[PDB]
């Protein structure tokens, strides 16, 4: 089936090479921030990141084996999670700050410009602090990000073809588990430290799920208040969660 | 139809 | 704290001994459901279940070591996740059904008695199927549930200042112990080292979906609150106001 | 002063 036949180090390389680039913001220091304008920047950025994500996802081993229907569902379910773990990752070296872009580095007090957004910034900054405390490695990050892609929507899939696709996904997920463990072993962690750290990293995905759900609702309310014009792509991702 | 569906082909 | 000195077997025993009882629904005697009727029963059950959860939480090793404020925060954040994972657990042996109580076993289609609730049932049922497909063990269940209690709200521990840092480190230490306990159970079950790690990953990733169901459930319950389809208890309203304001 | 507070001590 390919993907399954990959070694750990092969798995790592594939994920590392598939990594999307860091994009810039259309941030214009000419004008002061407004709620509408900050929401404009952030969502414009998200939109352009999405296109790269979609293409990144296809380079995640096992993902293109799935139906178009299943690829869509997985991405629809996990897109904001995937954006957030990437953000939290590149924000690691910047305590008290979120590096949305190299030209867009925001602290929590700048998040207060948008109503109810500082709560989301606070959670994001805490996660970044958590990753920094754990000394999260790049190889570990790309494993976690692929795990989010394959797992977050797998439970929301009758039929037997639907079970064949579910099984295949879990096969690949188990492969990344093997990859993560192998990484920690190579890094010289004890056998005990291996399963302890594996647990720590995966439990963070529960908070990332939480941040996404709070983020989805916040973005949705901004939409329903006509604060920001969203791309048709974003409207469709947002729509996939119903929300209210 | 859906943009995401279209993008997953291009 | 004599929580970090527990053996893996003593951890299991403590959690099993701490287990809350399976409450009954007042569903009487069997009148045809309505929207207000089912919401009434479900929320009534939830309120009664919550009181027991709080005493169960106090018996989770390491939990009572935390400040009053932090204990409150952990329960406020995790209460619906804890109910849901319990619901899913006792619904394992009843495929396509949700055992809210021994006398309240709901089919999927009965979730359509309440607007928008069937989608939440669907997610709970899918989780139940995964547990069943994994052949989830009781000792594993109590480990996962305790993990949810300690893990869900520890990141939102605002004030990363002073003796709140000591708190967070304590919680992570206990979490490691429970992790060790899960692995111990799998090792005892005869799983290979690779099988152990894979199953651990599989169980914890389910907690990501349990978080999702809780966030959606909170939103639904809030919408039902505002529409006044059902009068909620003071306790429920408080737990609900923790995710809002 | 919340109900949760009371039950945690009780
Ligand atoms: C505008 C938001 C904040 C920034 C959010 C956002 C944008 C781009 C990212 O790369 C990212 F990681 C991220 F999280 C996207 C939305 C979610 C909640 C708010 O409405
Ligand atoms: C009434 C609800 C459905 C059942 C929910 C619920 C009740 C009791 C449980 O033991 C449980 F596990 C559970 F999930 C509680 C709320 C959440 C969304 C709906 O409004």
């Amino acid at each position: 089936s390919l993907a399954l036949s990959l070694t750990a180090d092969q798995m790592v390389s594939a994920l590392l090479d598939a990594e999307p680039p860091i994009l810039y913001s259309e941030y214009d220091p000419t004008r002061p921030f407004s709620e509408a304008s900050m929401m404009g920047l952030l969502t414009n950025l998200a939109d352009r990141e999405l296109v790269h994500m979609i293409n990144w996802a296809k380079r995640v081993p096992g993902f293109v084996d799935l139906t178009l229907h299943d690829q869509v569902h997985l991405l629809e379910c996990a897109w904001l999670e995937i954006l957030m773990i990437g953000l939290v990752w590149r924000s690691m070296e910047h305590p008290g700050k979120l590096l949305f872009a190299p030209n867009l580095l925001l602290d929590r007090n700048q998040g207060k410009c948008v109503e109810g957004m500082v709560e989301i910034f606070d959670m994001l900054l805490a996660t970044s602090s958590r990753f920094r405390m754990m000394n999260l490695q790049g190889e570990e990050f790309v494993c976690l990000k692929s795990i989010i892609l394959l797992n977050s929507g797998v439970y929301t899939f009758s039929t037997l073809k639907s079970l064949e696709e579910k099984d295949h996904i879990h096969r690949v997920l188990d492969k990344i588990t093997d990859t993560l463990i192998h990484l920690m072993a190579k890094a010289g962690l004890t056998l005990q430290q291996q399963h302890q750290r594996l647990a720590q990293l995966l439990l963070i995905l529960s908070h990332i799920r939480h941040m996404s759900n709070k983020g989805m609702e916040h973005l949705y309310s901004m939409k329903c208040k006509n604060v920001v014009p969203l791309s048709d792509l974003l409207l469709e991702m947002l729509d996939a969660h119903r929300l209210h | 139809h859906k943009i995401l569906h279209r993008l997953l082909q291009d």
